[PDB]
This record gives structure tokens, C-alpha cells and sequence, in this order.
């Protein structure tokens, strides 16, 4: 199944605030009006090329985990919210063939209805992770709509990243590419508009 | 203008003398490049 | 600058001038006091924990410890003569205890002597291209001493070989002809030339000031100044203005704005949000 | 083969200062890293002090910082080491130990001197 | 600092016993331990390092097992001669610090 | 212009970044120089 | 016949070989860490091969 | 004075390995170029094996390269030579000799001792 990725995975390029102006930036975006790759989860290990789009749109929190690395399988990243808490490990963990959720490492971190965003591109070292949560009523796919996606959280780990498996309801994984973009910032500094060069 | 910064303030608090005037320098000739370039633009455009 | 008309005197250069109106300099308000203003960070910063590690990291597993939540003194380091170098690229090495920091990483490990010039950007090598690459625009400081009393006895300190083709800047690769383990230990003995004693080195990889940064140096704090020209510097970023409450809404992540010309349109004071 | 000789120990009165000398044999001095240790009548033993065998570098155990100084000539393959404000609780055989490596090794431990504060 | 616990802190056993000794780490000293026997009037005379290797000279009797924080000392059968204090030692990072001691009674 | 050669891909051929941008700066700063001179050229001509 | 040849030349009357017709291979001598120094000045030493 | 002496001579089936030991006594070995050299039956002698004091560099004769091994420890103040796919051809009295300077002086060579191959 394939959909289109109208005009998401816009997200701040940097740190620094502006307002009310048309900022010219560069980076690993997803190209608007894209194809995504589109699973569903009634009745997969993906590439990582350069930098992963990921999406998910939820009714019960059943989409929970990514298992980020070359092998992953005991030689990788871990991210699971079991519920109420948050837990990033990337520990080499002991992974089964088809993992799943029931019902040697650097960093350790602690912590449809609705639609989460995530931005994953791993640079230099540093995994850096992007987000943007929104209440949706649709049952489909991606709602056509514009959102910026923020950063959280930066990651450096220096672990080698090449391919990555969801973990628990659609998801949808796109795939980054060194494109400009033109960024119309609000008033409020907040991204409204933006332009695939 | 292949100054480590653009932000004049940012360099001085980076840098002794004996290397930012280094940097400063790179940023002059730009900047002094730039109003040369203006300048000359608004006579040609005042002529007009 | 004697009076109005002596300014005139000097642009004309002339003694007497024709009647008119003559721009002559610019006039500046000057700023009346000095404002500094920094975080309760004032809990101590670890470096002895680092550079007084009694076990360092071998060269292709480096041991990545982070600094963050602390108050960074680097006239210890800079002044102390036990380090044979300290080399910084994107900063002066004095500036260090006047700016802040987003975070800081403190990339520690055990090299050959020969092989010390080869942690540097721009650089390659046996140890630089297949053991610990740094990116070539790196900012930060470098730092390496004899260790030929605290290393040498030993063959505990291992790096890569023949099989490999990549190093992607801060990449640490850790995997284990016919057959070879592709690493091979370095002969650390008390006996051998400088250029074959064990170095311990510790990269201090800095992070520019983009967000609200986490490390700063051992500044003092003043009062704040409203509607009045004033010396400001937040975290380190410094400059001359007049600091107004505003109705900006800044992110929760965002320490700064901007205008369209780069120079500081905003700034968040750091103890009072 | 290797032994390590201490000297100087005796009865010391409180707040006062004794030296301690020790001979090595038996092993290339000049490039082995020296270690003081002393054991209570009777208690555990408690790590002293150590010196590289260039001396830029010199550890204490926390005990006695401010008060110890450890000191070596390669010249004369002695080690020393300078004791000032002595307490009571200082009481204690003090040992000299290496290593051809990094451990204190058995064949490396002198027979040890007692000293009494 | 790093501290050490060893267990237990007196055991008594005969001739040709089975006997484990354990060390208990505060941290990683991650196979960085040291194994010593006194007997009184005698100094601190070495067994094991890296708390799994052989020094010269001492018995196959004894040995050593353990990484991380959890170490363990072996004696397959008592000889007469081993009626003594076994301590574990750190030195992963300084001060070296020591043990409470094991002394192994008849 | 002070570069090592005129060639702009002899250079990358021959030169790693870290020391190429140094060369590569020279060459872009006269060519650059040299299309401004050009320009304001044109436009005082194309008043005339 | 160059580098590791046992002899060298005082360096008032330092020696001088010519090399051509021969396939060179820079990488051996680069990689090869007896070096102590290794400054190139119009090229760079990844880019001779 | 100066006294060098080998040690670990005697008989070698074809094919398998043997290890020789020279001892130094009066001079400064841990700065001195080590060498060894063979001499067969009757016949001349061999230039075989050097190793500089620091061990950076280590040259051998070409019927030997690949198969001999030759090691110092200045601690120790001794010279190793390790053979190995030993050969009938092999059979010479081995000498450990050096250099006050750069060439091979007569005070500076061994009593030898021999290696048979069979
Ligand atoms: C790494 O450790 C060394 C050794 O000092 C030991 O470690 C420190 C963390 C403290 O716990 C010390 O109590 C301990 O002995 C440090 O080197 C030197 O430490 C001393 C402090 O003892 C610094 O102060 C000096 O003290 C002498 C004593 O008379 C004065 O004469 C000096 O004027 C000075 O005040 C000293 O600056 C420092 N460096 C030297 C001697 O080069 C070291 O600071 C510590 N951390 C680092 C980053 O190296
Ligand atoms: C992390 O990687 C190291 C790599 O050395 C692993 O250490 C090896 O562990 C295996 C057994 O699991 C031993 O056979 C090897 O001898 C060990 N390496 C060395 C150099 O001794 C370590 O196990 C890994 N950690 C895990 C898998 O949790
Ligand atoms: C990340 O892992 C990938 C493997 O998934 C690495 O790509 C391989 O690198 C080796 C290096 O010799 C090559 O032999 C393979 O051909 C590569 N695989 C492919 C599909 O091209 C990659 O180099 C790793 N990156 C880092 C920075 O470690
Ligand atoms: C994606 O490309 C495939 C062909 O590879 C095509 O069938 C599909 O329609 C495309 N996706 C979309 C959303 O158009
Ligand atoms: C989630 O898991 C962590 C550890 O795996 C645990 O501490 C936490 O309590 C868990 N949360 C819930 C809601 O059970
Ligand atoms: C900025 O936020 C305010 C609410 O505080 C809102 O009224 C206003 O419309 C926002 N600006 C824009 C451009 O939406
Ligand atoms: C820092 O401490 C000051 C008092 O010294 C206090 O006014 C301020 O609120 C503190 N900053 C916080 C809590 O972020």
C-alpha cells in the first residue's frame, strides 16, 4: 500500500526563534506529495537509507516501539513507553525474529484518535529525533494538513544506524532527502507554510 | 565570508586579538565589499 | 572635540568654513552599567573525574562521558603544566571561563605518541581513519600528556587494522587473507622512544550556543536593568541595548531569537523565565 | 632475586614527623611505580601512597593528605617517604610494595618496619 | 570512593574442603580484582589478578572467578597450609581500597 | 589569484577539503571580484 | 630502494634517485605508521593515488 | 668484560622449531644493535638476523625471511632468535654478535653454540 505524504515533515532546521519572516534553509526533509510506504496492523524491517519519516496515527496506544541498528539483534537503539513511563535504552538487547510487546550501550534515558509525528536522521554521531503530537478524527491515512515537528531530544550516541523495525493501528515511513525548503514563520514563531524548492 | 561566525560580538568573546582580528579582518572586507557594491548600485541607479 | 564648531574646523580641514549644514560624527548614548547574568549552576564541574581517570579508554572504543549541569572552570586545565599540549580550534583557549555551553563531551582514550598529531580535524591516518575521526569544522580544545608512568609497564590498549572502509566523523565501531581479529595491541613499555609512549588524550568537544545552554563558566551574576542602555551578556551573548519586557512567546527549547540581519532580536533571561 | 629493605621506623610522639627509607633490588627501579602501605596491629591493611618512577605525579590515600610526602632517588634505588603531624592512629607496619606491571605483586612487598606514635 | 565486601567474614573448615570466598564491589572494577593471603606476622602475599589468573608459584587449588561486580574465590581441597585471612582487592580506580577480610578457621 | 592553479578541478583533485577551501577561497574571490568589475561595467554602458 | 634502503647521504651532498616508468603506490608509505612525519604541500596524501 | 653467550643449542628434526638465547654482560645492551651470525661446518659464515635496541626494525636474510624470528629484551639483557621450519641446510653454529659503534667487533662476539638439523 503507498499514500501521500501531502505536505508533512516539515521541521524546525535549528534552535534558534524568528517570527514573521520567510527563512531559506537545508537539510534531510520529506519531499512533499511523496511516497510513503503505508503498513497497517489487523488480520517489518525497513531501510534507514539516510534519515526515516516516521508517522502513526492511534486509537489505543498499540504502536509503542523502534528498534534502530544494522543487525538488531544482540549487536542497536531500544525505545519503549510501556504506558505511563518512557525508557530509551540501547543496550544490545536479546530480540526475537518477529519482535513484540505483550498486553554493551551508551545512553540509558527515563521518563485513529490521535497522531504522532517523529523525525529520525542520524548525523555525525548524533541521533537526533523530532516530534509534533495532534488529536485527529480520521480513520484513513495521513490527514492533509501542515505541522512543524519540533525537536526533544539529541542523541549521541555515534551507533551506526542502516535499517529499522516499528514495534507494538497504521504507520507510515517515508525517506528523507537534501532538498531545500522556503519556512514561512508566523507571528507567533510558530512554521504555517512552507515551499519544496 | 568564511569568518568562524557572523555575529562581530560573538568572534571578540571567542577569540584573543592575536587570532580573531584574523576573522575581523575576513568580515571587513566582506561588509566593506557589500557598501561598495550598494554605494555603487544607488550613483548608477541616481543617475538614472 | 572641543565644541560643535571645532568639529567642523577638522572635517573641513580648513580653518574657516562656508555657511551650511555639515554632518560631522555620530552621536551615541553610552551605556551607564554592567549587567551579567548567568544560572544557580554553581554546583562543581567533574573534570577531575576525567582527567584524573585512573583507567582510561582504549583508542577504538573511546570512552564518551558527558558534562553537563556544572559550573566549568578551565584555568585548571589551561594553566596546568602537566598537560605537553593543549591546542583549541574554534576557541581561544583563555576565552573558555567566559562563555556558556549547550553541552559538553569529554571523549577520552589512550594513543601512541607518534600518532598524537593525527587527533585534529582534517586529519587522517591509521588511528584517525579507522579508530577516531574528527569532523572537519570541530570546535573544541585537544589535550594530551605523557602517561609513560601510568600506562607503560602493557598491551591493554588496542586499535584497528587491514579490514575496514569507512570512520565517519565520532563513529565507534567496536566490532571483533585467511583470518585476522582486526585489532592489534600497542607495546607500552617504560623503555621505549617518546615517540612510542602511551598519550592520554581528552577531546572536549563543544557544542556552540544554540539553545539554552547548560555549562557555564565561573561568572558572577548582577541585578537586571529594564528600559535603560545597559552592557548586557546573557550566557555570552554579549552587546549593547536596551532590555524591555516583551510579548514574545519563546518555545519551551528556544533560548534566543533572531532578526533578519543575524544580530539578537530576544533572549531569555536565565534565572528568571 | 627482588627485595625491598624498609628503614627508619620507631616510636614517634604525637604532632612530631619521621622518615621512612627503602631499599630496592633485584629489578630496574628507575622504571617502576613505588607503593607505600601500612597495616594496623592486628586490623586491615589501608594503601598509603604512590609515586611513578618520574615522580611528575603523586597520590595519597586521604588519611594522610597534607601530612605525607612520598619521595624517590632512581640514583640510589631508595624510596622514601616523610611523615609530618603524626597521630595515634597511625600506628601501623608500613610496607613497600611494586609491580613489574600494574599490581602489587608478592615477589614486590617488603618485610615491612614498625612505626609507633 | 569504590567499596568492597567480602563474605564470609569467618568460616571454619577441615582438610580437603570445598570452600568460596565472595567479593562484593560497589561498581564495576569489571574483571579488575586482586586475591591476597596474610597469615599473622606474614605480609599480604599474592594470589590471584585480574581475579581469574595464576601468579607463579601458587597452587592450582587456588583460583579465582568473577567480572563486574561480583567475584568469587576457589579453593578445590584444603591444604594445611591455607589456614589464613584471603583478601580481595580492587584497583580499578585509586585509592586502592581493600576488603574486610575472610580468615578460614579449622 | 594566488592559487596554486586556475584549474578548479585540479584543485579538488589534489587537495583535501581542510586545506582546499583555503584555495578555493582565493579563486572565487578574483572570479567573483572579476564579474563585479564586469557587471558595473554593463550597467554604466547600458546608461550610455 | 629509497626509503628503506641502509644508507643515506650526508645532506651538504644529499643524494638524489629519479623515479619514473613504475607504478606508485602511495598508500604503503602513508599507511605504513614508522613515520613520524607526513607533510605534503601542493597535494594532498589521499589524493596521490 | 664483555661476554656473550648463546644458549639453546643441540638437534632439530626437519621441519619443526627450536629457540636460541644470547646473554650480554658488560656493556650497555639496552642501546646497543644486536646481531646474529652462522657459520656452517667448514664453511663460511652466514650474516643471518639485527635487531636495533628499540625493536622498531628488524631485517633478516633471505633464507631465513619468513621463517626465522629474532627478539631482545633489555631487562633481561638477552638476545632471542626463534627458528622455525628448521632445515638440514640450517645446521651452523650460531653467534651473537655487535658493535661498540656500527661494525661487528671482535669483542663483541660469542663462544656460539651449535645447531644440527636431521
Ligand atoms: C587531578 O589531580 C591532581 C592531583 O591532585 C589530587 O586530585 C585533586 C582532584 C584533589 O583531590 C587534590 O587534593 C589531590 O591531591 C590535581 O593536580 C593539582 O592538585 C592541586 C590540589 O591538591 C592543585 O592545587 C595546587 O596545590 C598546591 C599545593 O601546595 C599549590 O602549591 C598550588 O599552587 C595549587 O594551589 C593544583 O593546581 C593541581 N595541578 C597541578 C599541581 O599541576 C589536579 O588539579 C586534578 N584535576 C585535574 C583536572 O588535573
Ligand atoms: C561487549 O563486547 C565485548 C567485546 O569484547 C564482549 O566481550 C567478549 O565477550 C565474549 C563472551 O560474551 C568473550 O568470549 C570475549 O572474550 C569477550 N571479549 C574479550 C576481548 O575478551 C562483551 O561480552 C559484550 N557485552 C555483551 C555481549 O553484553
Ligand atoms: C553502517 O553499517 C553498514 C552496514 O549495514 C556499513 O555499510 C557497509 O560497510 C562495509 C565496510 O567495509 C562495506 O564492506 C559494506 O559493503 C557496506 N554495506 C553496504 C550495503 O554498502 C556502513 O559502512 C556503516 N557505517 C558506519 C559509519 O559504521
Ligand atoms: C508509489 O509508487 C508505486 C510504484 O512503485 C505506485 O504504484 C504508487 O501509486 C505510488 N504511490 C502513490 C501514493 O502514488
Ligand atoms: C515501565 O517500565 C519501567 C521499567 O521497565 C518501570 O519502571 C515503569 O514503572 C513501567 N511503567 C508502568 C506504568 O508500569
Ligand atoms: C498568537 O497567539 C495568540 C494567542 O496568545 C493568538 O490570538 C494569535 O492569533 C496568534 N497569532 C497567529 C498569527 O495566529
Ligand atoms: C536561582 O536562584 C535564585 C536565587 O538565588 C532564584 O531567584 C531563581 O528563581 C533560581 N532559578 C530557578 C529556580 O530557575
Amino acid at each position: 500500500a503507498y499514500t501521500n505524504s501531502f505536505t508533512r515533515g516539515v521541521y524546525y532546521p535549528d534552535k534558534v526563534f524568528r517570527s514573521s519572516v520567510l527563512h531559506s534553509t537545508q537539510d534531510l526533509f520529506l519531499p512533499f506529495f511523496s511516497n510513503v510506504t503505508w503498513f497497517h496492523a489487523i488480520h517489518p524491517v525497513l531501510p534507514f537509507n539516510d534519515g526515516v519519516y516516521f508517522a502513526s496515527t492511534e486509537k489505543s496506544n498499540i504502536i509503542r516501539g523502534w528498534i534502530f541498528g544494522t543487525t538488531l539483534d544482540s549487536k542497536s537503539l531500544l525505545i519503549v513507553n510501556n504506558a505511563t513511563n518512557v525508557v530509551i535504552k540501547v543496550c544490545e538487547f536479546q530480540f526475537c525474529n518477529d519482535p513484540f510487546l505483550g498486553v554493551n550501550c551508551t545512553f540509558e534515558y527515563v521518563s485513529f484518535k490521535n497522531l504522532r509525528e517523529f523525525v529520525f536522521k542520524n548525523i555525525d554521531g548524533y541521533f537526533k529525533i523530532y516530534s509534533k503530537h495532534t488529536p485527529i478524527n480520521l480513520v484513513r491515512d495521513l490527514p492533509q494538513g501542515f505541522s512543524a515537528l519540533e525537536p526533544l531530544v539529541d542523541l549521541p550516541i555515534g551507533i551506526n544506524i542502516t535499517r529499522f523495525q516499528t514495534l507494538l493501528a497504521a504507520y507510515y515511513v517515508g525517506y528523507l532527502q537534501p532538498r531545500t525548503f522556503l519556512l514561512k514563520y508566523n507571528e507567533n514563531g510558530t512554521i504555517t507554510d512552507a515551499v519544496d524548492c | 565570508f568564511g569568518a568562524i561566525s557572523s555575529v562581530l560580538n560573538d568572534i571578540l568573546s571567542r577569540l584573543d586579538p592575536p587570532e580573531a582580528e584574523v576573522q575581523i579582518d575576513r568580515l571587513i572586507t566582506g561588509r566593506l565589499q557589500s557598501l561598495q557594491t550598494y554605494v555603487t548600485q544607488q550613483l548608477i541607479r541616481a543617475a538614472e | 572635540a572641543l565644541d560643535p564648531l571645532s568639529e567642523t574646523k577638522c572635517t573641513l580641514k580648513s580653518f574657516t568654513v562656508e555657511k551650511g549644514i555639515y554632518q560631522t560624527s555620530n552621536f551615541r548614548v553610552q551605556p551607564t552599567e554592567s549587567i551579567v547574568r548567568f544560572p544557580n549552576i554553581t554546583n562543581l564541574c567533574p573534570f577531575g573525574e576525567v582527567f584524573n581517570a585512573t583507567r582510561f579508554a582504549s583508542v577504538y572504543a573511546w570512552n564518551r562521558k558527558r558534562i553537563s549541569n556544572c559550573v566549568a572552570d578551565y584555568s585548571v586545565l589551561y594553566n596546568s603544566a602537566s598537560f605537553s599540549t593543549f591546542k583549541c580550534y574554534g576557541v581561544s583557549p583563555t576565552k573558555l571561563n567566559d562563555l556558556c555551553f549547550t553541552n559538553v563531551y569529554a571523549d577520552s582514550f589512550v594513543i601512541r605518541g607518534d600518532e598524537v598529531r593525527q587527533i585534529a580535524p582534517g586529519q587522517t591516518g591509521k588511528i584517525a581513519d579507522y579508530n577516531y575521526k574528527l569532523p572537519d569544522d570541530f570546535t573544541g580544545c585537544v589535550i594530551a600528556w605523557n602517561s609513560n608512568n601510568l600506562d607503560s609497564k602493557n598491551y591493554n590498549y588496542l586499535y584497528r587494522l587491514f579490514r575496514k572502509s569507512n570512520l565517519k566523523p565520532f563513529e565507534r565501531d567496536i566490532s571483533t587473507f585467511n583470518c585476522y581479529f582486526p585489532l592489534q595491541s600497542y607495546g607500552f613499555q617504560p623503555t621505549n622512544g617518546v615517540g612510542y609512549q602511551p598519550y592520554r588524550v581528552v577531546v572536549l568537544s563543544f557544542e556552540l550556543l544554540h539553545a539554552p545552554a547548560t555549562v557555564c563558566g565561573p561568572k558572577k551574576s548582577t541585578n537586571l536593568v529594564k528600559n535603560k542602555c545597559v552592557n548586557f551578556n546573557f550566557n555570552g551573548l554579549t552587546g549593547t541595548g536596551v532590555l524591555t519586557e516583551s510579548n514574545k512567546k519563546f518555545l519551551p527549547f528556544q533560548q534566543f531569537g533572531r532578526d533578519i540581519a543575524d544580530t539578537t532580536d530576544a533572549v531569555r533571561d536565565p534565572q528568571t523565565l | 632475586q627482588v627485595q625491598l629493605v624498609e628503614s627508619g621506623g620507631g616510636v614517634v610522639q604525637p604532632g612530631r614527623s619521621l622518615r621512612l627509607s627503602c631499599a630496592a633490588s633485584g629489578f630496574t627501579f628507575s622504571s617502576y611505580a613505588m607503593h607505600w602501605v601500612r597495616q594496623a596491629p592486628g586490623k586491615g591493611l589501608e594503601w598509603v601512597a604512590v609515586i611513578p618512577f618520574d615522580g611528575r605525579n603523586k597520590y595519597y590515600a586521604d588519611s594522610v593528605t597534607g601530612r605525607f610526602t612520598i619521595s624517590r632517588d632512581n640514583s640510589k634505588n631508595t624510596l622514601y617517604l616523610q611523615m609530618n603531624s603524626l597521630r595515634a592512629e597511625d600506628t601501623a607496619v608500613y610496607y613497600c610494595a611494586s609491580s613489574s606491571g600494574y599490581l602489587f605483586h608478592s615477589d614486590y612487598w617488603g618485610q615491612g618496619t614498625l612505626v609507633t606514635v | 570512593d569504590i567499596q568492597m565486601t567480602q563474605s564470609p567474614s569467618t568460616l571454619s573448615a577441615s582438610v580437603g574442603d570445598r570452600v568460596t570466598i565472595t567479593c562484593r564491589a560497589s561498581q564495576s572494577i569489571s574483571n579488575w580484582l586482586a586475591w591476597f593471603q596474610q597469615k599473622p606476622g606474614k605480609a599480604p602475599k599474592l594470589l590471584i589478578y585480574e581475579a581469574s589468573s595464576l601468579e607463579s608459584g601458587v597452587p592450582s587449588r587456588f583460583s579465582g572467578s568473577g567480572s563486574g561486580t561480583e567475584f568469587t574465590l576457589t579453593i578445590s581441597s584444603l591444604q594445611p597450609d591455607d589456614f589464613a585471612t584471603y583478601y580481595c582487592q580492587q584497583y580499578n580506580s585509586y585509592p586502592w581500597t581493600f576488603g574486610q577480610g575472610t580468615k578460614v578457621e579449622i
